[PDB]
């Protein structure tokens, strides 16, 4: 939608929203509408590395572990309280996503 | 634009070269390391501050933890000021705080110690402060603890030296 932006702080994700593209044009800068700490969806995991979106419906968070990497899927519907989708694992070291 | 991202966090711990079954920790703390551009590896160094027991290992990319050298130091407590490796001559040069300018020459085939050569090219009176190898490995520079800078070639002949003083700063400021 170009209206939701993700940011990866150490152990937390920040989701910022603007009501519409036109409201971005008028001057209303995107506002922090949600904060999802890493501990809130994974009470302990190594570290998040990159992030991406899916159709403005899903979020894929690529985090690295000691041997492999975990892609955690998050649902952005009900932005204030997102739900954790299955944390998929790839048995190789992801370098890019 | 041009955000910077991370692609890999490959890491490990350099294990020591056990000699008699002391496989546990011997306080073999890492000292320094240098990229091995000629073989895409790491020439890691781990040493002990109590006995001078230092092991320098060429940690290959495939995992061949080749311990290229291991021995003891006369001062055995002074810090390793610097360290680098030379590929053409296949040498490992260390510079310690007290002047222990050590050269370890190994064999490309037999990487076991006691098949190497350990030499002390020279010492610096009353220790050294810091040193840094030139990026082209054609010269080395350091400064003595009593403010006397010295620069010398990679064959360890003194190129020149200059007693660092206090007056010079007072004359070349122009404020």
């Amino acid at each position: 939608s170009n209206e939701i932006y993700a940011a990866i702080n150490k152990d937390v994700l920040i989701f910022a929203a603007v009501p519409s593209i036109e409201e971005m044009k008028k001057g209303k800068h995107p506002s922090i509408v949600c904060e999802f700490p890493k501990s809130e969806f994974t009470s302990e995991v190594d570290s998040l590395r990159q992030v991406a979106f899916i159709n403005d419906s899903i979020v894929g968070v690529l985090l690295d572990t000691d041997n492999l990497s975990r892609i955690a899927l998050l649902d952005i519907q009900d932005i204030t309280q997102p739900t954790l989708i299955t944390i998929v694992e790839v048995y190789d070291k992801i370098v890019l996503l | 634009m041009r955000n910077l991202i991370t692609l890999n966090k490959g890491k490990f711990k350099p294990t020591a070269s056990t000699a008699e079954g002391d496989e546990d920790d011997l306080s073999f703390t890492l000292l320094d390391s240098v990229f091995d551009t000629l073989s895409d590896s790491i020439t890691c160094v781990l040493g002990s501050t109590d006995i001078g027991a230092i092991e320098v290992q060429q940690f290959m990319k495939d995992g061949s933890r080749n311990v290229l050298a291991s021995f003891n130091i006369q001062t055995f407590d002074d810090k390793l000021l610097s360290f680098v490796h030379f590929a053409d001559i296949n040498q490992l040069v260390f510079v310690f705080e007290q002047g222990d300018i050590i050269t370890a020459t190994y064999d490309p085939v037999s990487l076991d110690p006691a098949e190497t050569l350990i030499e002390i090219m020279g010492t610096i009176d009353n220790g050294i402060a810091a040193a840094q190898w030139s990026y082209d490995e054609e010269t080395l520079a350091m400064v003595t603890k009593d403010r006397n800078v010295v620069v010398l070639s990679k064959l360890f002949e003194p190129i020149s030296e200059y007693h660092l003083e206090v007056d010079d700063l007072k004359i070349s400021k122009h404020v």
